[PDB]
């Protein structure tokens, strides 16, 4: 009933579906009352064959509704989502996820590196405006 | 009764978090977070922590507020407003500690880094703007090393 | 609470944002009516697990603030 650690990496796609790679926790502490159940139909190993498939389903549905830059100009949201989920879900298999969050994230490359070039070469271009003052 | 050793010793967790910033860049900052667990509720904090509370608290709160506030500035914005991004990961991680009776008397950002694209091209633009410089002292130098040539 | 020693580099941005590289000291004498409390929630290793974080953080912002 301690609050073990469960890192579980998800590789899924946005709603750009740029490939997002998402981690995230699941900080289960099964429920004290529910052990019973938890040893039943949940087993000694309840956490490491009951948590990371959720984890994954969870945060995979959830990227799947937040374009690339969505997510995080959003991750709040996004992070909470798979948060309480995935507290519900381990709810039911007698787990008492007292948080959860992303741990991992990631995107493709050039959706993600395209609009940062937007503002990069807004000042290459005061570099070309000083090369012409070498030129000279 | 069992004597409950908390080791309210402010174990101090230096904790690392990757980080998607505002703007996204792939920003990786730790943070050594400085908790004792809460005298004024430790009982309570063992019949909700344990001993080893602060494995059991730390390790991830940190991640928590590095990652969000990290994810609150652009590339650069975290370089010249470090101060800023310290200030509100402390701000959020010492009430994030302080629900399961642990008093964070400090936290504070220990690395900080970035690609290097941002600040690359932000550099060179005052690398440039004197190489200018550099080179119109030069331009006087010729207009007169050509009356060598005359 | 000696001001023990304590140089933290730091690689920060300038206001033109040519690439700094500034270190600084904590000279840092505990407070010895506080640490009763740099103990609890500061704890043993106080210094080098406060301060250097701190130092980094402080002089990346001042250093934002003005050109190189």
């Amino acid at each position: 009933c301690r609050s073990r650690p469960r890192n579980v990496p998800v590789i899924t796609g946005s709603k750009d579906l740029q490939n997002v790679n998402i981690t995230l926790r699941i900080l289960f502490r099964p429920v004290a009352s529910q052990l019973p159940r938890i040893f039943t139909s949940i087993g000694e190993d309840y956490d490491e064959r009951v948590l990371p498939s959720i984890t994954t389903e969870i945060l995979k549905s959830v990227v799947a509704r937040f374009d690339a830059g969505e997510l995080i100009t959003q991750r709040e949201l996004v992070s909470r989502q798979v948060s309480d989920d995935l507290t519900e879900r381990a709810a039911t298999f007698g787990l008492i996820l007292d948080d959860v969050s992303l741990t991992h994230l990631t995107f493709g490359k050039e959706f993600t590196e395209a609009v940062e070039a937007k503002q990069v070469a807004q000042q290459e271009a005061e570099r070309a405006r000083f090369v012409v003052e070498k030129a000279e | 009764q069992y004597p409950i050793i908390y080791d309210i010793r402010a174990r101090p967790r230096k904790i690392s978090s990757p980080t998607g910033s505002k703007d996204l860049q792939m920003v990786n900052i730790s943070l050594r977070v400085l908790s004792r667990p809460n005298a004024q509720e430790l009982p309570s904090m063992y019949q909700r922590l344990g001993l080893d509370y602060e494995e059991r608290v730390l390790p991830s709160i940190v991640n928590e507020v590095l990652k969000s506030v990290v994810a609150k500035f652009n590339a650069s914005q975290l370089i010249t407003q470090r101060a800023q991004v310290s200030l509100l990961i402390r701000r959020e991680l010492t009430e994030r500690a302080k629900d399961f009776s642990l008093i964070l008397d400090d936290v504070a950002i220990t690395e900080l880094s970035f690609s290097r694209e941002y600040t690359a091209a932000v550099e060179a633009k005052q690398v440039a703007q004197q190489e200018a410089q550099r080179a119109q002292f030069l331009v006087e130098k010729a207009k007169q090393e050509q009356r060598q040539k005359i």
